[PDB]
């Protein structure tokens, strides 16, 4: 049951929006963070409840 | 001394800063209407020109 | 020493500030007062999730404003317009609103690298008298750089425009550099340093825009001192000649000239120059108006280096054998950059032994280390 109730649950798991990698330029401290991502440009953006 | 240099940048630190994000204090209120130029786009625009 | 005592006072008041700054931002920074709440709330309410950085190219009077994001797409932005509707200026960085393109706000400031290079963090541990000597040739760099921004109210009462400029000239080693660094340490106003090799560039065109920026930030600021050191480099040092060349230095002068003074009318940018070649320089630079009271500088004579030898021996340890005189004696006007390697040489003297005292042979023989440099590029020995 481990086994094939761990298929099952990847295939949820890959299923994404796109997922990126950005670099912090700079934060403002407004709560938020000026962000480039690498190939594009920069946007402020807010930030979770883990950081 | 040591303790001098240390201290002075743990006040810092901690105070944390601010950078404005600009407003206007005769401005309290702006969405009764300012939604209409939102949200319920009315529209801003691709500029583009003229070739033929 | 015995300064003890003080250092646990100050720190004693630092102790204070670390704490009740610490303690009223936790938790008794209360925003459970409606005038914070109610701010932020419809703030964010217009305000992004994505803040979709734009590039404000130029503005229209009718609540409206073109954009051109590097993203690439070029837009016709509206204006939430709580933001002051005349705030905002070629050159801005602008929020735009993730979904119809609105300037949600508008950020205060952005910098270059390049004049990271321009401005700086530092804060001198060398004030004045550690200039010690030469000691009337600095009254015409504290009363037209430091004494107008301390008393404009003396110029009051004679009226008419303060001071503005100096140039400082003569050998070097005799003190130009640490002159500009020293008044800079009194004023505490923005103090800009620019090396006049990175005014010289192995690309033309960027030239033109440096030399006219620094003058820009500095009126920008409404009190700086802008010292260019080593206006002499402008014609001993290019790179290739096909993109460095006559052009290029003639531009930048070009430059310089409306940059000073011109027709900006910019904000209070006092100028220091060092210089040993003012003779490559223009007319129209070294003209009255733009270098007030202009400052010669020569070699000390032989009671001034008892001044100058004097600072520079405090910091080491001493006997009574050491005798400063007849040091004095031997050097025939000479730089402070000679007596000061010297005293710099002498604990390598002491370095060398690993032991730590300082004793009249040691500076007797970087006497001699020091008139080793003077005549042996020289080759004739005796006046021929
Ligand atoms: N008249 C003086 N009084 C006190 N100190 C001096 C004097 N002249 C030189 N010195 C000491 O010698 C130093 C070395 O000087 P600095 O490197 O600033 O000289 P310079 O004249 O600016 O050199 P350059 O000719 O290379 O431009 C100073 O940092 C300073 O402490
Ligand atoms: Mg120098």
């Amino acid at each position: 049951n481990d086994k094939v109730r761990f298929i099952k649950d990847e295939l949820r798991l890959l299923q994404e929006p796109g997922s990126y990698v950005g670099e912090v330029i700079k934060i403002v401290s407004d709560k938020k963070v000026l962000v480039k991502v690498q190939p594009e440009g920069k946007y402020i953006v807010d930030v979770a409840k883990d950081i | 001394e040591n303790d001098l240099k240390d201290i002075e940048a743990r006040i810092k630190e901690k105070a944390g800063v601010k950078e404005s994000d600009t407003g206007l204090a005769p401005s309290h209120l702006w969405d009764i209407m300012g939604d209409r130029q939102r949200l319920g786009e009315e529209h801003p625009l691709q500029v583009a020109r003229c070739t033929k | 020493r015995c300064k003890l005592k003080l250092l646990r006072m100050e720190r004693i008041k630092d102790h204070l500030l670390l704490e009740e700054e610490f303690v009223s931002n936790s938790e008794i920074l209360k925003p459970f007062e409606k005038k914070q709440e109610e701010e932020k709330k419809q703030l964010e309410e217009i305000r992004g999730n994505p803040l979709s950085i734009g590039t404000l190219e130029e503005i229209i009077d009718d609540d409206h404003a073109i954009v051109t994001s590097p993203t690439m797409p070029d837009y016709y932005v509206s204006i939430l317009s709580f933001v002051d509707k005349e705030l905002l200026e070629p050159g801005c960085s602008v929020l735009l609103h993730h979904k119809t393109m609105s300037i949600v706000g508008v950020l205060q400031d952005d910098a270059d690298p390049m004049v990271s290079v321009m401005k700086m963090d530092k804060s001198p541990t060398e004030s004045y008298s550690d200039i010690g000597g030469l000691e009337s040739q600095i009254q015409e760099i504290k009363e037209s750089v430091e004494l107008p921004l301390t008393h404009p109210e003396l110029y009051e009462e004679m009226g008419i425009k303060p001071p503005k400029g100096v140039i400082l000239y003569g050998a070097p080693g005799t003190g130009k550099t640490l002159l500009a660094k020293a008044v800079a340490n009194q004023t505490s106003a923005t103090f800009l340093r620019i090396v006049g090799s990175e005014l010289i560039q192995k690309y033309l065109g960027d030239g033109p825009r440096l030399c006219r920026q620094i003058f820009k930030v500095a009126g920008e600021n409404a009190p700086s001192i802008v010292f260019i050191d080593e206006i002499d480099a402008i014609g001993t040092k290019r790179y290739d000649s096909n993109s460095g060349g006559e052009r290029e230095i003639q531009r930048t002068m070009l430059e310089l000239l409306n940059q000073l003074d011109g027709f900006d009318d910019r904000g209070d940018v006092k100028v220091i120059m060092a210089t040993n070649k003012i003779e490559t320089l223009d007319p129209a630079l070294i003209r009255p108006g733009r270098i007030d009271r202009k400052i010669l500088f020569e070699n000390p004579d032989l009671s001034t280096k008892k001044k100058i030898l004097g600072i520079h021996t405090s910091k080491m340890n001493l006997s009574e054998d050491v005798n400063l005189e007849t040091l004095v004696t031997t050097k025939d006007d000479l730089s402070g950059a000679d007596i000061q390697a010297m005293c710099t040489e002498a604990g390598l003297l002491a370095l060398r032994e690993r032991r730590m005292q300082v004793t009249a042979e040691d500076f007797k023989q970087a006497k001699e280390r020091v008139m080793k440099n003077k005549v042996e590029e020289n080759l004739e020995g005796l006046y021929l």
